């Protein structure tokens, strides 16, 4: 039983002999990646592609000087998103996108700052309606009604979304501050004419569909934008899924079901080796000693094999896809 | 309290006799280099950021905005004041006031940051000891 | 004549004059009237320049920058010099109170706010004081104000200026401002920022 | 006795963990019991107080004020035990027993019913009948039964909320965030009479009770003062003031009276250089304390300092007490106890 | 106060969970703290002692020392400084926030290349310093505010195992059964010594205070400011030594024993004096008390833990800035602290 077990467990052995060698280089780089994520997340919210290149050439060269090393091979999906967060994000409608997706984090990890939305296409309502599913509260600074719905969702916790952001009414100032009275055992903030409990539960969101609008000094000095617009790689996606939805649908769905397929066996191997590395972890004793954590190991080991053989076995068509894909990049230029 | 003195509004609040000639005129202005530098020197003391090997940079002083660079933290501050010029000078503003918003909200973000990724890369460490020692 | 008051009232709520504190207290109120509208860093260190040189032409003293003045009523019974470092522990205890009691505000103190403070409450000490905050967004004009009208026990109002809304209202605001200054005997500092307009 | 002043030295230095927010002497025992800002209560031997005797995580926010009493009551024949009353930010009240023979704190109950954080709690004892008063932020003052555990009485006295509350038989005299103290009587919740002339909020109000011997302000000036009970009390604010008021004397419930409803300011007393935080009168002396390092000892005869420990702790100064000299169970001791924000308390001793 | 002596039953019980490897007390607060084999360290409340005050996964193997110093600044607040030494090849500087009840790591001390072994912290004036030795034999000083090395220097052969600082000196107790003093500013060794037969596990000065070792004998050990030190090794032995005074860097000058004390079953683990008395405790299960003056065992704790003691702890009796309270600690193997209040 011992034996057999940590032969089969040598593969997990160089793995982890490898991540504890790399521990010196992955603690050196931590601080530069945090700075770069950091001004990621604060200054590029409201520039395009081109604008964050330049300004991440910038930065390295500024921890460069001042000697701060930093992953060379730095992404900012890569090191914040993972892949739950990366699937409900698309299932919930947003596009593939890389843009989109930094995007979306950026907005997402807003916990402190009243996030404001600039979409032309109106998109984002729909996704984040998705992600919440419901208790989603739609107002509009340009509608009457406002203040009292706008009150009842604080006192209950609903997610607002107060479209037509250029119009911002100074009279909820106090939340786009957060500027709360801590009453005790209770949180109160002072809007309109009188103070109204705070859930705790509730979100807000500003949304706007105006590019250059007008968003005043006070909301815009106070809010993280973060522009939600096309770009090439979005066009040519959508033209492409068109193409292929309109000329052979079947190799559309076999695509789909095998990158959804392929993604969520990743997620479920990634998830068993936690499981396999935290169950040895907590034996309680020797491997020999506990034959109950013995027979789990070799349980999680099976399924590790089952799983990885079924993503190795459906990878082998998506070549297809690519040629397939490799039909249409003319439309795509065009 | 006025933010942008350039404004037609504030223009008028300014030059208008009728308030120019009773308040006191106090121009705050914006942040200069040193103030931030306190202002991070408060935010970064609580961050573990000493847990690496750190050789001083060789820059000059006007590239220096505190005390002469010693620990990792002065490297910091350094590159995060230098940053926030840096990203007023190519976004080009003019010469609108320097809001000091991005550094204070960049400061927040990296403390939280940092916090949470060295407890990951710790926690991630000792677990991986523990199954090798199995 | 705002300098010859300025000097007034340093000399009848101070402590026991001595020359040099004297030349002091004049080159601090000379930066109160004259400096605290430059701009430029350029103008302040040429109008420190000018300091000097007129005192040495006139009254032939140690280091009068702008931040080796601090002069201040918070921590003593006297308006006199006071030590940084204890101006600093004193401000910090009562904004802690200020956040307990007010508004909990997580903001840094620093030196400039020190500044800043100081000739706030001096603007805020005068009869019929007024003045006019000029700067950058998030740069604590609003708290800072807040908390010194705190300090000095004024009523804080702020108009509840906001969208679908006309000069009727503000005027019905500026009249309860003005009644209960007058028949109800209320100190009050009435912010107005530009937004408000 | 009552002539005593402490010496310019403490006797002894106590360290706690953080801030202090209140102190209290043991009434007969030589223990000194310490409420800091994180709801924990302590207590200490003054002879070894180098190990604390007890400490009690009670509360879950910063305790605000503490009061004891040790029972009298003789006619039931029952075991008399000191009472510990403490009252926190958590919108409670928490009521202990002192188990001297274990040494340790035995919690007897908890009164609930505030809305805010309580700014002051105060527990005493008529012949067999122990009563708990306490003054907090929701702007009301109630009045629980201690043996009962329930609110007896509520009344609301001030339209800002209430900062200090003293209570002098059956009357509480309170002062607020507002600058105006007011006197009511509690047992039927009749407002009295207030007293305005402050510019800041009121840190403190105390009654001045009346000895036994002459003391310019602690002896009544007619017949009917005297049959009242009260002639003057005293209380401080945040305008580095403590004033000695002189009490209107009502229709004797007692019926407001419509020409004398003001309280008429008879002494002001200046000299601190911050916030005045506690007051306390022993003997013909004032002592006194302010969130300026320092403590001064007053004499009452013609209001001026006649004594100060500057710097004596290197913060703020949060608490003094001193012993009760108009109480016949009270043994007036030459005892003093300073707390304040340096993490520190001071016994001044002999 | 000194002459004091716990009773036989500990005040209080802590369990954490897994062997103590050194505990602390805290210089001025009811707090210990307690560094385990697993890298972690706690702070528990005396008498609240079931749910740890705090809790840190500070490094990723097991502490092997740590040492506590609480800062006497002359301008600037005090604070209590912790300094954790592990296998991990690395020392961290925490301070201590009773306000938050939490360990704010200040920094870390990088630079030897295998186990730290010891760690010393003390202050002069207003500079703060780290000193400590490691198996690649070699002993290391610190600047506290600056954060990187200040001296180095290498007193044996075989790998220091523990070491102790006093005024500006270091006698470090090698892995070989010999002990060293040296000049710590210059790194000039001064005096050697053998008599034990197997490692030193402790070694440490014996400080002057107003008893047989705790006052100079002559005048020149008075001004040298030190004459004896104390070592314990796996030999079972407990030696006190006269310290060789040198031609007063200090030129040199042998160490002499000048009192054995013996009693234990096994491996001398710790040495702690206070006032007249010396405790100690040994891989038998047991912590005893000897006379200082006269060198017989006074008292005798059998089975204070059902597995080997591996750390005491007891108040400073020599410095003005430290109250000599009425309480020790003891810690061991079977993930137990035994607490001895009055
Ligand atoms: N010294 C400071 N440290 C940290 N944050 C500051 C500081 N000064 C200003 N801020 C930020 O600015 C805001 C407070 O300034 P405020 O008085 O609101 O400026 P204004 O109202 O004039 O825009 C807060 O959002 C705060 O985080």
């Amino acid at each position: 039983r011992s034996i057999s077990l940590v032969k089969s467990l040598t593969f997990e052995k160089e793995r982890w002999l490898n991540t504890t060698k790399q521990f010196s280089k992955t603690s050196q780089e931590l601080i530069g990646n945090c700075i770069i994520s950091s001004i990621y997340e604060t200054y590029f919210g409201h520039l395009n592609e081109r604008e964050r290149g330049d300004m991440l050439v910038i930065l390295k060269r500024l921890l460069g000087k001042f000697a701060v090393k930093y992953d060379v091979n730095y992404r900012f999906i890569d090191y914040l998103v993972t892949l739950d967060e990366k699937m409900k994000w698309l299932e919930c409608g947003l596009d593939k996108n890389d843009y989109f997706l930094e995007n979306m984090s950026i907005v997402m990890n807003s916990q402190d700052a009243v996030p404001f939305l600039l979409d032309p296409s109106s998109h984002m309502i729909t996704v984040i309606s998705n992600y919440y599913g419901n208790k989603t509260v739609l107002l509009s600074f340009l509608e009457e009604g406002f203040v009292k719905r706008l009150e009842n969702a604080v006192r209950f916790g609903s997610v607002v979304i107060i479209q037509d952001g250029e119009f911002f009414d100074p009279i909820i100032s106090r939340l786009i501050s957060r500027e709360f009275n801590h009453a005790g055992n209770r949180v109160t903030v002072e809007i309109g004419d009188h103070e109204v409990d705070v859930s705790g539960d509730f979100k807000l969101f500003i949304h706007s569909c105006d590019p250059s609008g007008d968003i005043p000094i006070f909301l815009r000095s106070r809010v993280r934008l973060v522009h939600f617009v096309t770009n090439k790689e979005s066009i040519e996606t959508r033209i492409f899924d068109i193409t292929l939805t309109e000329e052979n649908a079947e190799m559309q769905r076999k695509r789909e079901d095998l990158i959804k397929l392929n993604t969520e066996y990743r997620l479920k191997l990634k998830n068993l080796e936690k499981r396999l590395l935290e169950e040895l972890n907590n034996s309680q004793g020797n491997m020999l000693e506990n034959d109950e954590l013995m027979v789990t190991l070799n349980n999680l080991k099976k399924e590790a094999m089952n799983i990885e053989k079924k993503l190795s076995e459906s990878e082998e068509f998506f070549p297809q896809f690519d040629n397939l894909v490799e039909e249409y990049s003319i439309i795509g230029k065009h | 309290t006025i933010c942008d003195p350039t404004n037609n509004k504030s223009s008028a609040m300014i030059s208008s006799p009728a308030l120019f000639n009773r308040c006191i005129i106090n121009w705050m202005g914006d942040w200069d280099t040193k103030t931030m530098s306190q202002v991070a020197n408060n935010m970064v003391d609580v961050v573990p950021m000493e847990f690496t090997d750190f050789i001083v940079p060789e820059v000059n002083k006007e590239l220096v905005f505190t005390e002469p660079i010693q620990t990792i933290r002065d490297a910091v501050v350094n590159i995060l004041i230098h940053f926030d010029r840096n990203f007023y000078q190519k976004m080009k503003v003019g010469v609108n006031p320097r809001s000091p918003g991005y550094f204070i909200d960049g400061l927040r973000a990296l403390v939280k940051l940092v916090t949470a990724k060295y407890q990951d890369l710790q926690e991630n460490q000792r677990f991986v000891n523990v199954g090798l020692e199995k | 004549t705002r300098l010859v008051r300025g000097v007034y009232t340093a000399i009848n709520t101070g402590p026991r004059q001595t020359l040099r504190s004297l030349i002091r207290l004049w080159a601090y109120e000379a930066w109160r009237i004259f400096a605290d509208r430059l701009v430029g860093v350029k103008e302040k260190n040429s109008f420190e320049q000018l300091l000097y040189e007129t005192v040495d032409k006139y009254l032939p003293l140690g280091n009068i920058s702008s931040t080796s003045l601090l002069f201040s009523g918070l921590l003593s019974l006297d308006f006199k010099e006071v030590n940084k470092t204890d101006l600093v522990n004193f401000i910090e205890e009562r904004f802690k109170t200020f956040c307990d009691e007010e508004l909990e505000v997580p903001m840094v103190i620093h030196e400039s706010m020190v500044d800043h403070i100081l000739r706030i409450d001096r603007a805020l000490k005068q009869v019929q004081g007024h003045m006019m905050l000029i700067g950058a967004s998030r740069t604590g004009k609003t708290i800072l104000t807040r908390f010194v009208a705190w300090l000095n026990g004024l009523k804080i109002v702020q108009p509840k200026i906001h969208r679908h809304s006309n000069l009727s209202d503000f005027d019905m605001i500026l009249k309860k401002a003005i009644s209960d200054c007058s028949l109800k005997e209320s100190r009050t500092c009435l912010i107005i920022d530009e937004s408000n307009i | 006795v009552l002539k005593w002043i402490p010496r310019n030295l403490p006797s002894c230095l106590i360290n706690v963990e953080s801030s202090v927010t209140s102190v209290k002497l043991h009434p007969n025992l030589p223990i000194v019991f310490v409420a800091t800002d994180h709801g924990k209560l302590y207590a200490f031997d003054l002879f070894n107080y180098t190990i604390p005797l007890a400490s009690l995580q009670s509360h879950t926010k910063a305790i605000t004020s503490m009061d004891v009493l040790f029972t009298n009551y003789t006619n039931s024949s029952k075991k008399n035990y000191l009472v510990i009353v403490t009252a926190s930010k958590d919108l409670q009240i928490h009521v202990f027993k002192w188990v001297s023979e274990e040494c340790k704190f035995q919690q007897i109950r908890s009164l609930l019913g505030h809305e805010h954080i309580v700014s002051a709690v105060k527990i005493w004892q008529k012949n067999n009948d122990v009563h708990i008063a306490s003054c907090s932020r929701d702007q009301t003052v109630k009045i629980w039964d201690f043996h009962n555990g329930w609110s007896l009485k509520t009344f609301q006295p001030h339209s800002q909320w209430v900062r200090s509350i003293d209570v002098l038989g059956d009357y509480i005299i309170s002062g607020s965030h507002d600058t105006t103290l007011r006197l009511t009587h509690w047992p039927s919740g009749n407002g009295l009479s207030v007293g305005t002339g402050h510019e800041f909020p009121i840190e403190k109000v105390k009654f001045i009770h009346f000895i036994e011997d002459e003391i310019r302000f602690r002896t009544p000036s007619t017949d009917r003062y005297k049959n009242w009970g009260m002639q003057y009390c005293v209380s401080a604010s945040r305008d580095r003031t403590i004033k000695i008021w002189e009490i209107p004397l009502p229709t004797l419930a007692p019926i407001p009276n419509p020409t004398d409803s003001n309280f008429r300011c008879v002494l002001t007393l200046k000299g601190h250089l911050s916030w005045v935080r506690d007051i306390s009168i022993r003997g013909q002396y004032l002592f006194s304390c302010a969130d300026d390092k320092s403590v001064r000892c007053w004499d009452l005869n013609t209001g001026q300092c006649l004594h100060v420990w500057e710097k004596l702790h290197t913060g703020f100064v949060n608490c003094l007490d001193l012993d009760v000299d108009f109480d016949s169970n009270v043994t007036p001791r030459q005892m003093m106890v300073t707390g304040g924000l340096d993490c520190k308390s001071n016994v001044f001793m002999r």
